């Protein structure tokens, strides 16, 4: 039928000469089936029956790229939610549509006299928001978008950016792998999760000495003419106290989505299950954090904000030694005491018999 | 609990015996995938000559399942969704703008035409399967052409369209009162553990690589919330596991499971991407270090059904079901193939055997000992069923 | 530049909600239980009960029910996050079936309310009011946020949704997703 | 201590600090009197889990799951999914699969349309002409199957025209029928026979690179055998065994760690089969000149005689038998001028430390050596170690080598890879590890290429032998590394110091004290100091870190031994 497929030629073909060069040197038992096969129709449920312009590619509400409807007079494309109202792409409008700028502008003919007539009687109307008048009347006069917060919210954190689509990035994102697009072409196959390597896996790089695990102190290096004996250091993004995959239970390289945690931060995250929520607040920088080290520092409670030093409230070993000591004391006389109750009720129920 | 032991060639049980069932339907192989992109009926037809060049058919009967219909469909999936799958084809996708990526039917797994036709042949097999399990008639049902693990209930994802595991195992829920699911697919079949979790009917054991590998889901703490807390076991593992490591993984375990969980009914999905060599499963498992694990699953002797699955290489996918069939019958396979129309497809030793990579196996003895005691811990609940 | 002082505690609130309606993929669950008509009476109703002058509370009611009517006009132009409109249509669309016409002032939480005062400077900032009127309007509103500021432990409280109910926020299907978000 | 932590969350949260040390935590535990916990799947408000869902009866609602929800975009963290690296080769070995499916996908869809078009003109044929006239055929043509002639009809009938073939066919069969099937037919056998004509083709080409894509570890054995078998990488191994060793000590539960390397040698012979390797490597490398080649020989085959107790006459006796079956003592070597001459001549308690402890019928043997005789044995163990792999998997290749039942079937059509049988590279079912040594040597020499080589030992040895591909590297390096001890004076000397040291059948502990600090005075103090500990009665070889300020011996169990230790060391004017 003379059209190509992947083996390069039509298929009623065979090799060409070039192929064939650079590639070389130099009765039947289910004939049956159709008289074996019977049909099975056992099942429970047989009953059931059963001037020319282009538009813009970037939806202009939200400015990200897909399907969008586009006006007959401005370049702006919008997508079918991101319209007021969300136009369903079932019942397109009829005829040409236009956005609300468009609309603004042919509805005032483009005349700033009948624009100012207009705000005046539309403020003059609602005397009981006076306040508002102006913008209750500018509202119909502009395109939709999408809430992005202002810059005075996301600068007033550090610790919060702003992703590629304005997305939440709270720096617990690891990062994308740039030289893993140099990881699509690689080298050979000593590919990202680290198989069969750790030469420069169990070294401290910088040092020169050994990245070893907290749990077993020792890196296990075993030999390379024995490598059944390694077992995969690797080292926290936060701590850089590195742990082998035995010790930690996990069982991969954590390398895509976030970055890994030790079990050696505290929480950040508590529900205490009786299900009381976060103690930890957010980093407010930019310089304006209250740090107050306070004048009483055995019996205060403050946060689970604390600053350890030799609102945020800094805090001295010496001042949690005596708070859990406290805690430990206090808990041990109240399960005593408990306990002695018990005893006394105990013990009076039974004089009573 | 992990303990390294040699692995023992596979042996047929003397007094185990049971009449199975093949099901089969002449067009499973008929409809190809876009453009050879990993999955492939096919794998299904090349199968089912060797089962036939063996001499096999005079050991089991062999049955064509009528497909499935809507009605019956439905007993997991949401009506738009069958709907939409019911009339969509490559012709008028672009009218589905929309539910194409509600559905995530129309995206990296698109659909070739026949999707409706092939999808109702592999329900109603697998239904058809359950059915004559339940009514008695045989003790393992074989149908290499179900076993879409990874379907979700309004959408699809990753070619499981039609989650025929979950129809099956309700047809077999409408007798049985406990159903264990074996899943030895390299990977997890979320599907059926969402369509499962919070449930103490059905018991699943999912021996799945873990990582940033799809799909993303089963680590070791995903054990069933609500009522169904103890019941889901996943065993999360690492590259390159091998004959004696998996053996010695999947004993032990499994024996805990049939010993205090004690189902009545098994489904075991013996998909063919857990093995060495496959287009995409990274481990490194034999012919014979595969059929091990249904072979244990058969020496428990309760009725059991045996689903096909992944498997992108069609020649070891096919090889493997073969052995998997005749070790289901009783008989150890001569390891020289006879003749078949897809003899050139298994060179170049033209043999039965499945050969494994030297690949290196990084599943150390200290993590699958942690890996065992923790679902050993775990287990010690579902003592009481 | 017309500048307002939102308290730092809000901020973290709205950043909060920054998470939640962005890579956590979640929503605002609707309709809320108080909205912004009820936040905005109690409000007004409180300050009254301490304003002497009869000028003051003529401003207070003035400024309450503009906001109010900004709140009808404004949430469904600029105060809703990409993945949140669809909500808002399919509610839109419900309204058109029972030919109940949609104001969000009875539907919609504080939270969007807290989105418009933050984005009201630049409002504001794109009138012809005059200095006095726009002054007037920032210190009714920082009174206002002054408010919140006491009443955001009634408000604005977590509760992880995925372990109790009836949260401040509730998790969207993939389905959600699929539509709103990658059309 | 705030009451935001949950005390068996504490404990939890500290076993990760103190569960390193039993006792502090044992005590910790006494002193202190001591939903989604899977975190892929969320909770969907119930809301949403009331859909239409058709045809649920009551059970399915009892049992299955309709409120959690799982994704793999969420546990994903909206970007990840890394996979596999599926080397080349298999890639070639994928994209033949491909091509097969697709062929056979095409022939059995034409097969299985035209015989329901065959049948159709068989049921049309027989009837009379006026129901000829008017037979229709309902929309599937009486099959159960809808799709598969109509997508055979469009590929073949240029899909419009597909289309109207289609129609005319359903809505008159008796005209299009008959010739659809011949378009059929015909193109049908031109497919098949296309299908043969390429079928040889991929054949071909899967057996050339069938093997080399089971087994590519082998190819991470040329660069792992040539970066992980420099001299930093073998220093760096014993002395993370050091360091590990050290930081456990540290933990005093943890029991006395061992020496540092050990090394088994249950079978001598394969030293024979070393220095044969050797020999031919010598003979055939011209880096060296033919005096120096027999000073590296005599000085292999005297220190391997010397070190591993093996009498010269026997390793002559099987050096000359090995070279039949295949068609001076050693001070006078390390001095070049003898060896030049000979070839062209051809208190109390002291007195009691000194006295107790003088070992008599010598079994176990000390060496103290610099990088260089440290390296050497190196190389030595890891060649000794692969050909032991080798010599004890050889019973069980032999085995299955000889039962390779080759279907003829295949070789009579050329089916199978005759090539590696052309060049006698095929595994004849005589003894393998000979063959294995044969083929070593040959490449050594240059009579066999190395691809060659590689693929006979893939076929013979599918998986497991893959370690031998660089049994010419290491073997040059070896020899390269004997070529040290015949120039580094002072390594000469230290081994010189070792042979008069082995030559002595009894020696005391001060004798031991003297060998040390007379070898280190060779050294500098920025060198260091393994120790070789043989043990004759169970050919056991201890390779252990020597710490500037650690023993001579290692350290002894009793404290009389260590007194006695620490006095006799004393008594030297060496520091102690
Ligand atoms: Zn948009
Ligand atoms: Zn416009
Ligand atoms: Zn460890
Ligand atoms: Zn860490
Ligand atoms: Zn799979």
């Amino acid at each position: 039928d003379s059209k190509v497929s992947v083996t390069g030629l039509p298929l009623n073909k065979g090799p060409s000469e070039k192929i064939k060069r650079e590639s070389l040197w130099n009765d039947l038992k289910t004939f049956l089936t159709e008289n074996m096969t019977e049909e099975s129709n056992i099942r429970s449920t047989i009953g059931w029956n059963g001037i020319d312009f282009e538009n813009e590619d970037f939806c202009s509400a939200c400015n990200q790229s897909g399907s969008f409807l586009c006006c007959d007079t401005c370049p702006k494309s919008f997508h079918f939610l991101c319209l007021d109202p969300p136009i369903d792409p079932n019942n397109l409008p009829k005829g040409d549509w236009h956005c609300n700028e468009c609309k603004f502008k042919i509805f005032i003919n483009n005349s700033m006299a009948t624009l100012k007539k207009i705000e005046s009687n539309f403020i003059k109307q609602n005397n009981n928001v006076k306040i508002f008048a102006k913008l209750l009347f500018n509202i119909d006069s502009h395109n939709p978008k999408q809430f992005q917060l202002p810059n005075y919210i996301k600068e007033t954190f550090p610790a919060v950016k702003t992703g590629s689509r304005g997305q939440y990035s709270d720096e617990n994102d690891k990062i994308p792998l740039t030289d893993r697009q140099l990881f699509n072409t690689s080298y050979g196959q000593s590919i990202t999760k680290l198989d069969s390597y750790n030469p420069d896996t169990h070294i401290d790089s910088n040092s020169g000495k050994f990245l070893i695990c907290y749990k077993c102190n020792q890196t296990r290096l075993g030999s390379w003419s024995h490598p059944e004996n390694s077992r995969l250091i690797m080292t926290c993004d936060y701590c850089q106290t590195p742990w082998h995959l035995d010790c930690v239970p996990r069982a991969s390289f954590k390398n895509l989505g976030s970055k890994w945690k030790c079990p050696l931060h505290s929480p950040t995250k508590v529900y205490k299950k009786i299900y009381k929520v976060w103690k930890k607040q957010r980093l407010i920088n930019k310089k304006n954090q209250l740090y107050y080290e306070p004048l009483q520092k055995i019996g205060y409670q403050n946060n689970g904000n604390i600053q350890i030093i030799p609102k945020i409230t800094q805090i001295d070993e010496n001042s949690i030694k005596y708070d859990f000591f406290d805690k430990i004391y206090k808990s041990k006389m109240v399960q005593k005491r408990k306990l002695f109750q018990f005893q006394e009720s105990l013990i009076d129920k039974l004089v009573s018999n | 609990v992990y303990e390294a032991t040699p692995f023992d060639p596979i042996t047929v049980k003397p007094s185990d015996k049971r009449r199975v069932a093949y099901f089969y339907d002449a067009d499973v192989g008929n409809y190809a995938y876009g453009a050879g992109h990993p999955m492939k009926p096919h794998r299904i037809r090349m199968a089912h000559s060797l089962i036939m060049n063996y001499g096999l058919y005079k050991k089991m009967e062999i049955y064509r399942a009528k497909p499935a219909t809507k009605q019956e469909m439905c007993q997991f999936h949401t009506d738009e969704y069958i709907d939409f799958l019911s009339r969509v084809t490559p012709d008028n996708l672009e009218m589905f703008k929309r539910e194409s990526v509600k559905f995530n039917v129309g995206d990296d797994c698109p659909v070739f035409d026949g999707l409706y036709e092939y999808c109702s042949i592999s329900g109603g097999g697998s239904m058809e399967g359950a059915a004559r399990l339940n009514r008695g008639k045989c003790d393992v049902a074989v149908n290499y052409a179900g076993g879409l693990h990874h379907a979700k209930k309004s959408e699809a994802s990753g070619f499981c369209y039609l989650n025929d595991i979950v129809l099956g195992i309700i047809e077999l829920l409408r007798y049985h009162p406990r159903v264990l699911y074996i899943d030895i697919d390299v990977h997890h079949g979320d599907g059926v553990e969402e369509a499962f979790y919070t449930t103490d009917r059905v018991m699943t054991c999912s021996f799945h690589k873990y990582g940033e590998f799809f799909p993303g889901t089963g680590e070791l703490r995903d054990i069933g919330v609500g009522a169904g807390k103890n019941y889901a076991v996943n065993v999360p593992l690492r590259d390159g596991i091998d004959d004696a490591t998996y053996r010695s993984v999947f004993e032990p375990v499994i024996k805990k499971i049939m010993e205090w969980y004690q189902p009545s009914a098994v489904v075991l999905q013996c998909g063919g991407d857990s093995l060495s060599g496959d287009r995409l499963g990274c481990f490194n498992l034999s012919m014979e270090g595969h059929a091990n694990c249904v072979n244990y699953v058969k020496s428990f002797g309760i009725p059991m059904m045996v689903v096909g699955g992944g498997g992108y290489t069609m020649r070891n996918v096919a090889r493997t079901w073969c052995f998997e069939t005749g070790l289901l019958n009783n008989v150890v396979l001569d390891k020289d193939l006879p003749y078949n129309e897809y003899y050139e497809y298994y060179g170049p030793d033209y043999k039965l055997s499945v050969r494994p990579s030297n690949m290196f196996n990084v599943n150390t003895p200290e993590y699958l000992d942690k890996v065992m005691t923790n679902i050993f811990a775990n287990l010690e609940n579902t003592k009481y069923a | 530049k017309i500048s307002l002082q939102i308290p730092i505690k809000l901020k973290s609130v709205l950043v909060d909600d920054w998470e939640y309606v962005t890579k956590d993929k979640k929503i605002c669950r609707l309709p809320a239980d108080v909205t912004v008509e009820m936040v905005l009476n109690k409000y007004e109703h409180e300050v009254s009960q301490e304003l002497e002058s009869p000028g003051s509370q003529s401003q207070l009611s003035e400024y309450c029910a503009g906001l109010k009517l900004y709140f009808d006009k404004c949430l469904g132009n600029m105060l809703l996050y990409r993945l949140e409109r669809l909500q808002y249509d399919e509610l839109l669309k419900k309204s058109s079936k029972d030919q109940k016409p949609l104001v969000p002032i009875r539907i919609y939480g504080a939270i969007h309310l807290l989105r418009l005062i933050s984005v009201l400077p630049e409002l504001i900032s794109s009138t012809t009011m005059d200095l006095q009127s726009c002054q007037l309007l920032i210190k009714q509103t920082e009174d206002f946020l002054v408010w919140l500021l006491m009443h955001v432990d009634e408000y604005f409280n977590d509760k992880d949704p995925n372990r109790s109910d009836d949260a401040l926020y509730v998790n969207t299907s993939s389905q959600y997703e699929g539509v709103a978000l990658g059309m | 201590s705030q009451d935001i932590l949950d005390l068996d969350d504490l404990v939890e949260k500290v076993d990760f600090y103190l569960g390193s040390n039993k006792e502090l935590f044992t005590w910790f535990k006494n002193f202190v009197g001591y939903e989604a916990f899977g975190p892929s799947y969320k909770r969907l408000p119930k809301s949403d889990t009331f859909m239409p869902c058709s045809g649920r009866d009551d059970m399915c609602w009892e049992v299955l799951n309709d409120e959690w929800v799982g994704h793999p975009v969420w546990a994903s963290e909206d970007s990840g999914f890394i996979a596999h690296r599926k080397n080349q080769y298999e890639e070639t070995l994928f994209k033949i699969e491909e091509e097969r499916h697709e062929y056979d996908f095409y022939i059995e869809s034409n097969l299985r349309t035209i015989q329901c078009l065959e049948t159709i003109v068989n049921k049309i044929e027989n009837m009379t002409e006026n129901e000829k006239a008017n037979f229709k055929l309902p929309p599937g043509l009486g099959h159960t199957s809808m799709t598969i002639y109509k997508k055979v009809i469009r590929k073949v009938y240029d899909k419009e025209r597909g289309f109207e073939i289609i129609d005319a066919l359903h809505e008159h069969p008796a005209v299009t029928a008959p010739v659809v099937l011949k378009r059929l037919k015909q193109k049908d056998e031109e497919w098949r026979r296309a299908q043969r004509e390429w079928n040889k083709v991929w054949r071909e080409l899967e057996q050339k690179v069938f093997f080399k894509s089971l087994d590519h570890l082998g190819l991470t054995f040329k660069q792992a055998d040539k970066k992980l078998l420099t001299t930093k990488q073998l220093i760096s191994e014993i002395s993370s065994i050091k360091v590990d060793q050290t930081n456990k000590k540290i933990h005093w539960l943890t029991p006395k760690p061992k020496s540092q390397l050990d090394f088994d040698f249950p079978d001598k012979n394969i030293f024979y089969d070393i220095l044969c390797l050797a020999d031919t490597f010598i003979t055939h490398t011209t880096a060296y000149s033919n005096p120096d080649k027999e000073r590296l020989k005599d000085l292999l085959k005297y220190f391997i005689s010397l070190f591993f107790s093996i009498s010269f006459e026997k390793i002559e006796e099987s050096l000359y038998s090995h070279k039949q079956n295949v068609s001076m003592s050693l001070l006078d070597i390390l001095h070049r001028s003898r060896y030049q001459k000979l070839k062209r001549s051809n208190g109390n308690l002291v007195e009691e430390a000194n006295s107790q402890g003088i070992i008599q019928n010598r079994s176990i043997f000390n060496l103290f050596a610099n990088t260089n005789i440290y390296i050497f044995f190196r190389h030595w163990t890891t060649i000794y170690e692969r050909l032991l792999e080798i010599k004890q998997m050889n019973e069980r290749v032999t085995k299955e080598i000889n039962t390779r039942s080759t279907v003829t079937f295949a070789k009579d059509l050329d089916l199978l890879s005759s090539q590696l049988s052309e060049m006698g590279l095929d595994f004849v079912g005589e003894d393998a590890y000979k063959q294995v040594l044969r083929l070593s040597r040959r490449l050594i020499n240059g009579d066999l290429e190395h691809q060659w080589f590689e693929e006979s030992l893939r076929q013979a040895y599918n998986n497991k032998a893959f370690k031998l591909y660089t049994i010419d590297k290491v073997t040059q390096s070896l020899v390269k590394h004997a070529h040290t001890l015949m120039t580094d004076a002072k390594t000469a000397e230290i081994m010189a110091l070792f042979v008069k040291d082995r030559n002595a059948s009894t020696t005391s502990a001060k004798d031991q004290i003297i060998y040390r600090l007379q070898v280190r005075s060779h050294m500098s103090n920025t060198e260091n100091m393994f120790r070789i500990e043989f043990d004759k009665r169970t050919l056991h070889v201890s390779i252990q870190y020597i710490a500037l300020d650690d023993l001579t011996l290692k350290e002894p169990k009793a404290d009389e031994d260590k007194w006695k230790y620490y006095v006799t060391s004393y008594a030297l004017p060496h520091p102690t």
